[PDB]
């Protein structure tokens, strides 16, 4: 090594992503014929729905203190 | 008073044969490509959403007709 400097550092990264996607489709088709009666009907539906959420942090220090360092990794 | 097949569950030939209680003024088939119902069931009742509704879950194809027993397999092609 020939070159310095001497320090503390710390870096704190946060990065939440979160998405929701819900759709609902419904058809019907409906008929009759009366004067004896019938009724018929048909169709489609489908219901869904999805989420999800992803986070992470990262809180790291180098410098000088092991209780002071962990205290600042834990609580800026 | 209204004589439909009632099955209370699903029979491709539904043969068990009842007098529906005054509830009723149809007889309901329902197919639903691996089911079939036949019910004492009600003309305005016979709309895929009540249908839909009242059988627990999701889609389906239904007929109704007002004959004695009419309520059969073969009513509905699905």
């Amino acid at each position: 090594i020939t070159s310095g400097s001497m320090g503390g550092i710390y870096e704190y990264i946060l990065v939440i992503d979160k998405a929701k996607m819900e759709s609902l489709g419904i058809t019907s088709r409906d008929i009759t014929t009366c004067f004896h009666c019938k009724k018929f009907g048909g169709g489609k539906t489908e219901r869904a729905r999805k989420a999800m959420a992803v986070e992470d942090i990262i809180s790291r220090v180098r410098g000088g203190s092991s209780g002071w360092s962990g205290g600042l990794a834990q609580n800026r | 008073m209204l004589q439909c097949y009632n099955c209370p569950n699903p029979t491709a030939d539904c043969k068990t044969a009842v007098n529906c209680s005054s509830d009723f003024d149809a007889c309901l088939i329902t197919k639903a490509g691996l089911q079939v119902y036949n019910k004492c069931w009600k003309f305005e009742h016979c709309n895929f959403n009540d249908v839909t509704t009242r059988l627990r879950e999701n889609e389906l194809t239904y007929y109704c007709c007002k004959k004695d027993l009419c309520n059969f397999n073969e009513q509905l092609e699905n």
